[PDB]
């Protein structure tokens, strides 16, 4: 459907120039400071 | 002061098998060696005699050790370093993951590996081993937390969690593989890791496309390759907002969280933490709740 | 009738928690081992916890084998753990580490009495709760006389304390409502659930059928007043002692060659004062335990000397046991 | 050198405070006293006090005399006082009795290591002005390892919340003012005497030459290394402690006919822990005392057995003093 | 359980010579009675134990078992009677004066005798004793507000105490007289036992102009007789004070205090409260500082 | 002075009546509830 051409125009526009920050970058763990807000558990439970 | 009988009495104790009298000598000569600033010696000892009790499957005796160790470490003021590092790793090798005091010893490692060293969280090559036996210990949450921030493998053994995670579940209800995925997404998008965030999403979505059967298409331009999927708009969602986090611009986030108002809306808190992060928006300040009564009453 | 060992208490089917105190080393540590070795083989069909309340813990010193904040299985016993309880100081993260889900108060005198209290909650609430390790009795292995006697009033004071501080809030009701913000915290909820809670470990603690507490003592001046002066307390306190174990017996004159004029001038004074204490406590289970020829460490010489509380310890012809314990 | 005596510390001019410590039932509350009665023996011109910060005291056993909250004078002892810490309750009139000029804290545990650092403020503060009974050393019988140790760390803890106090009011000084009423008390200088106070308290408890701890205990595992456990805590604290009363030896090898199996085998193992005691302690005075005939009590029995801190126990001549003390 | 045994090691151990071990085993038969719900074997036991080792010079042991008999008489509901309280008189006639704990016993006594009888501070056959026994021990502040509440005894007793306290001291300076005569009268008008206050001002008044020798006229009419000096006119002062108290008129009060103007601010406790108390005059209430902020600031 | 008159005044209208109060009354102690505020101490000091 529409959603298609909208990810195609969205791709488009983002990959027209080369994004400020490279493909690969790797902030250096030493300059790292929050971790941001903590991921909400799933409703599972890993059992191997 | 030699401790000459001493520590033949504890090499006869260990070797004999009372290990227990033989852990209360080693504590009295580190103690020893500890006094008289002799911080080496004691170091060695200590952990050479956790290492010999935890290889008898003593867990208490090894872990107290350990714990000793970690104590004159800090007092002795060791820095994190590939020696240093692999000593404790060593330890953690031989742990058990049946340990009641797992996580207390895990701790103490990785509190020693912030103190003395430039990482805010710990040394990564410490959180390699620390993440997988904390796995082992079932501790599944607090293991990915520290296989985030290690190293490449163990971004590749979060990626073998996530995908061993999904596959264990039966149902699917087209909300399991979106909800792996975000974690994995999201987790290395925190720490502005967007070449691991790219590799992992690159071999979860590898792996989905090869034990699943779903319609995929392989958008790919300028270099950039996105998989587009029909019925499961959410990978889709993922995938957009890791290229948005990258090429770091505000008009491609505004139309991603206008477009997809109701995962926006689902993922609110990630998406505001990424915009401060990566957007220079300003989120709003903590609501303190004396702060709050003030502002309001007073 | 009251037999002169621990037989009643050791089969009892009713009992969850045991609590052993004394003076100052006449074998507390040793006997609450012997009685939870005794507890763990004559009902294998219970498991059986050991805590250690005194805050320099010997546990893992009689047992040959290191015990922490954590129950941890004895080994060779199937179902007998044995817990210390550390002064808290759990390790922390040092920073953030968001996994998905002060400390001058712990170095404040009298901290340890409150971790025991809190891990009796903790364990009442667990055996309601029936979840995770299921312990179906509680053997403490407690401080000396005073401060024993601190831990076990602590329930009545803490109850007095959570009567006055629900009294004050009912009396500041409105006066906390206008001047505290808009939280929906359930003070009073919180409150009372805390007061149930303690009023059902008072309930426990005060009853002849579910706690008991076992007077370990050698027989000399300064042990049996202390001693008296315990039960006496105890007694205060509405809580069954109704068990004296008399330790570090010589047995001197029914031996084979005890003759050591020393060995034999101090079994004199233990055997008066063991006239004393059998005049004193009349209807309680004195047990007579021996002195052997070594310390009793390990779980097999712990098994060998407490044998002797299922069955009273006979000089005459047990002689060879504390020969074969050193 | 090290001799093997006490010699030093009880003809030393200097010392303060001197607490004997231990493990439950090593001889704690028999050493101190010995230690007290050897100090007024050698010290006449001196006023010697004894406390009992143990909650269960056991002074009044040991010398045969009931000792109370007040420094009361041992009978036949010119310059040793005696006091036992009462646990407050000090006796109030019910009703007003205006004469010419709660109780919940009281239960709550840990009560009797606060009033015994309040009985040692007392007594540093009148030693400061010179007036009433005037005590120039005090020797404390402490209670059991854990408890003598949170005893001591207590000052250090005091002096902590002290400064996060004051800290707390420097903060909110301009909103406390805004908030109290017309009140003239000098919260701050109270506050800073009070920190001056538990600073000199700190500073005596830390002075090799004015405090000294003495470990009593007996050669054993678990008293052995409950001992070195507790110096390592001391040390901790940074209190001089070099002295260890090694108590009930047996000495069935060089006396006149110990050859009872049980007294042998005991000895045999004695011995092995007394080899590791002196292997660890090499710079400490280890006093090696014997068990004797019978209780040490009493004024004339504690002295005769206190005359072996002074010189050396030598079981080859002195063996029949263990005889003559039943 | 019989404890046949138990008081014959008793008696033997009180007769040797051993009276720690005798009072310790007294303690424990004390134990054994009380607990049998036995109150009278025990209250017998324990009092005549504790005679027994006051008599010794045993400040300690009977002291010890003193307050063990409180707890008893506590505990068993002994009212306050003829037996009751000459069993404390004893022990206070045996008691030491150099006590270290006497205030204690005593306020031990004194607090059972509140709280078992109509008194509301103590029996005064009891106080009788308490206050001598007190003054005995060097208390006279504690032993003053004892004779207070006593009998006639102890007000004969509390003249002679504050006659002699007044002749102990070597310089007058017409100043010491006023202020032992004072205490005398205030502290029996405010009880209001004048009978007491009267006849105590008439011996204290008989004595100072036996030792001294001051110009006193007996101003007599209608049956009341005051003595009337010319220096001492605090004398007059309080024999006024007095008589006004006894007329218990307003007036007279007013004329009193607005003539001695320099006595009445001397002494302005004592007058608002005999007008209190006399008068019916309604003093200020107690002005308390949380009130008194919330009232003048909130 | 006039202090004699004075006195001899008072006194005179004080005794005119009878008082209330009887010369030797004595209110029982077990009524008595308040002992007042209490009397300040003496400069001086008992010795015996
Ligand atoms: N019946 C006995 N025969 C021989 N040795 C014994 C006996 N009972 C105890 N012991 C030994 O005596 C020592 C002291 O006893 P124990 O450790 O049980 O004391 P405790 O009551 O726990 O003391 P604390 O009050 O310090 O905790 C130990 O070494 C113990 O092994
Ligand atoms: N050297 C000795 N020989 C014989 N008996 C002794 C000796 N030392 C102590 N005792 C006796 O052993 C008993 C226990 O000793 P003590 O009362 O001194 O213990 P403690 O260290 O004060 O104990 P607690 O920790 O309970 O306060 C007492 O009856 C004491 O008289
Ligand atoms: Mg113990
Ligand atoms: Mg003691
Ligand atoms: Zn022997």
């Amino acid at each position: 459907g529409p959603e298609h051409e909208f990810v195609s125009k969205f791709l488009t526009l983002a990959t027209l120039t080369e994004p400020k920050l490279p493909k690969s970058y790797t902030k250096p763990l030493k300059d790292v400071t929050n971790l941001g807000v903590p991921l909400p558990t799933l409703k599972y439970k890993y059992k191997q | 002061a030699k401790l000459a009988k001493t520590l033949q009495r504890f090499e006869n104790k260990i070797k004999a098998g009372d290990y227990y009298e033989a852990h209360q000598t080693l504590r009295t000569i580190a103690n020893r060696y500890v006094r008289s600033k002799s911080y080496e010696h004691a170091i060695e000892l200590i952990s050479q005699g956790a290492l010999s009790f935890l290889k008898a499957k003593q867990g208490g005796s090894g872990t107290d050790l350990i714990f000793y160790l970690l104590e004159v470490y800090d007092l002795a003021e060791v820095k994190v370093d590939d020696i240093s590092v692999a000593r404790l790793v060593r330890l953690i090798a031989e742990l058990d993951p049946s340990e009641p005091n797992l996580k207390d010893v895990i701790t103490g490692m990785n509190n020693w590996s912030i103190k003395f060293s430039e990482y805010k969280f710990g040394d990564p090559y410490l959180h390699n081993t620390i993440g997988s036996k904390l796995l082992e210990g079932d501790f599944v949450y607090e293991a990915e937390r520290y296989f985030m921030l290690g190293t490449h493998d163990s971004m590749i053994k979060y990626v073998d969690l996530l995908w061993d995670w999904l596959c264990q579940v039966d149902d699917i209800e087209d909300s399991t593989v979106a909800e792996f995925f975000s974690r994995l997404v999201f987790n290395y998008l925190f720490i502005s890791n967007i070449s691991f965030a790219h590799e992992s999403k690159d071999i979860f979505l590898e792996r989905f496309i090869e034990k699943f059967h779903p319609k995929y298409e392989k958008i790919d331009k300028n270099g950039y390759e996105i998989v587009f999927f029909e019925d499961y708009s959410d990978l889709n969602f993922l995938q957009l907002l890791l290229i948005t986090c990258q090429t770091k611009d505000k008009s491609y986030f505004l139309n991603l969280k206008n477009h997809y108002l109701d995962f926006s809306q689902a993922y609110k808190s990630e998406l505001e933490f990424l915009g401060q992060e990566y957007f220079n928006i300003v989120a709003p300040k903590q609501t303190n709740f004396l702060q709050d009564m003030m502002s309001g009453f007073l | 009738t009251v037999e002169p060992n621990l037989h009643s208490l050791i089969t009892s089917t009713t009992h969850k928690w045991i609590f052993v105190g004394g003076k100052g080393g006449v074998g507390k540590t040793t006997s609450s081992c012997s009685i939870a070795i005794q507890m763990a083989l004559s009902q294998p069909n219970k498991q059986f916890l050991l805590i250690s309340t005194n805050p320099a813990h010997n546990l893992s010193d009689a047992f040959g084998e290191k015990f922490g904040k954590d129950a941890r299985k004895v080994t060779g016993m199937n179902n007998l753990s044995c817990m210390e309880i550390d002064p808290s100081a759990a390790l922390k993260d040092m920073n953030d580490m968001a996994v998905s889900r002060a400390d001058l108060t712990g170095s404040i005198p009298g901290i340890d009495e409150a971790l025991s209290f809190m891990e009796v909650m903790k364990h009442i609430k667990r055996q309601e709760q029936g979840e995770g390790e299921t312990f179906d009795t509680v053997i403490f292995d407690t401080a000396p006389t005073g401060h024993t006697l601190r831990f076990l009033q602590l329930p009545n004071t803490l109850s007095k304390l959570l009567e006055k501080f629900g009294e004050i809030t009912n009396k500041l009701g409105p006066m906390l409502n206008s001047f505290m913000g808009a939280g929906n915290v359930d003070i009073s909820g919180k409150l009372n659930e805390l007061k149930a809670n303690v009023e059902t470990i008072r309930q426990q603690f005060t009853d002849p059928d579910l706690t008991t507490f076992v007077c370990v003592c050698i027989s000399e001046f300064l042990s049996l007043y202390e001693t008296e002066r315990l039960i006496q307390e105890l007694i205060s306190y509405d809580m069954d002692v109704n068990s004296i174990i008399v330790n570090q017996l010589l047995f001197a004159e029914n031996d084979q060659e005890h003759n050591c004029k020393r060995c034999q001038a101090r079994w004199k004074m233990q055997k008066k004062y063991l006239d004393q204490i059998d005049e004193l406590y009349e209807d309680f289970h004195v047990v007579k335990m021996p002195l052997c020829a070594g310390e009793i460490r390990g779980l097999n010489n712990l098994t060998k000397f407490s044998q002797f509380l299922n069955k009273e310890y006979n000089p005459i012809t047990d002689g060879k046991v504390i020969y074969e314990l050193e």
